[PDB]
């Protein structure tokens, strides 16, 4: 994340630290005890499928202070739409081997309706993207977790106010042409949150950018809303044996 | 009437008449629009900031 702050510590509970052998991969968002959305991309390069950890209670990572609750990712379910390599339905669900334990520290986002989210929530201007990323382009990623406040912009103005890939009807594009602020590849996966009416929503995931923070470009997100569904029917069903799944969208 | 200002709802709106629902772990109270807390931790509520 660049040109943002530090989350204090609890306020973004719903965050994820997803980790390959011990080492950062991408951020992820809580939705309730078991289930977890991150990006397909993270997945990209999996070596081992059975060494995905992933992190809820995690603050600053040069220290356990005993919130941290790590859990084995069972399952990463991936769109059938999803190619490796490409950036259009860029959405993962990870089911949890045990569920985390909620606590001040740990808490999921809600997962809207996808109506509120189109005709509600896709509305609300500004909203809470976050993540253990590169704090500058090319820069060092973070230790402590970052947040930063975001505009959301219809596509037709993304693209007239913007300077590779298409930004389809999966995406939404979100912050600031000026190369101030923006979320990074670290913070891939991770969370944009959506408050309304004293409670947050997730509403998009970190997904792709030219660079991070580059003059005259906005950072692109994964538009959750189009996803409802498919994440509700797969919460609903049984684990199957092997990490990957790919599972048929719509 | 959902599409315009969410119907008045709080969380979800249902065009039939409007009916507003609320996410797991709250329940609509008598006014037909609020959602209020049934669990220790809702969803999207950030317990550091509810206390305080
Ligand atoms: C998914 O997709 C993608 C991604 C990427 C990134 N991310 C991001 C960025 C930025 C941002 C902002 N700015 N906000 C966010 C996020 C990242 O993630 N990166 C990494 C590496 O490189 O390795 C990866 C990729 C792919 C797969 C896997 C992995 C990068 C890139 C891409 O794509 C491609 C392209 C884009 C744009 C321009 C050009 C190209
Ligand atoms: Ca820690």
């Amino acid at each position: 994340i660049v040109g943002g702050k530090v989350c204090p510590k609890g306020e973004c509970p719903w965050q994820v630290l997803l980790l390959v052998n011990g080492a950062q991969l991408c951020g992820g968002t809580l939705i309730n005890t078991i289930w977890v959305v991150s990006a397909a991309h993270c997945f990209d390069k999996i070596k081992n499928w059975r060494n995905l950890i992933a992190v809820l209670g995690e603050h600053d990572l040069s220290e356990h202070d005993g919130d941290e609750q790590s859990r084995r990712v069972a399952q990463v379910i991936i769109p059938s739409t999803y190619v490796p390599g490409t950036t259009n339905h860029d959405i993962a669900l990870l089911r949890l081997h045990q569920p985390v334990v909620l606590t001040d520290h740990v808490v999921p986002l809600c997962l809207p309706e996808r109506t509120f989210s189109e005709r509600t929530l896709a509305f609300v201007r500004f909203s809470l993207v976050s993540g253990w990323g590169q704090l500058l382009d090319r820069g060092a990623t973070a230790l402590e977790l970052m947040v930063l406040n975001v505009p959301r912009l219809m596509t037709q103005d993304c693209l007239q106010q913007s300077r590779s890939p298409n930004i389809t009807e999966y995406m939404f594009c979100a912050g600031y042409s000026d190369g101030s602020k923006d979320s990074c590849k670290g913070d891939s996966g991770g969370p944009h949150a959506t408050h309304y009416r004293g409670t947050w929503y997730l509403t998009g995931i970190v997904s792709w950018g030219q660079g991070c923070a580059t003059v005259g470009h906005f950072g692109v997100y994964t538009r959750v809303s189009q996803y409802i569904e498919w994440l509700q029917k797969l919460m609903r069903s049984e684990p199957r044996p092997g990490v990957l799944l790919r599972a048929p969208f719509p | 009437i959902c599409v315009n200002e969410n119907g008045g709802c709080e969380q979800y709106c249902s065009d039939h008449k409007r009916s507003c629902r609320c996410h797991e772990g709250y329940s609509l109270l008598a006014d037909g629009v609020s959602c209020t807390p049934t669990v220790e931790y809702p969803c999207g509520k950030i317990p550091i900031l509810e206390k305080r």
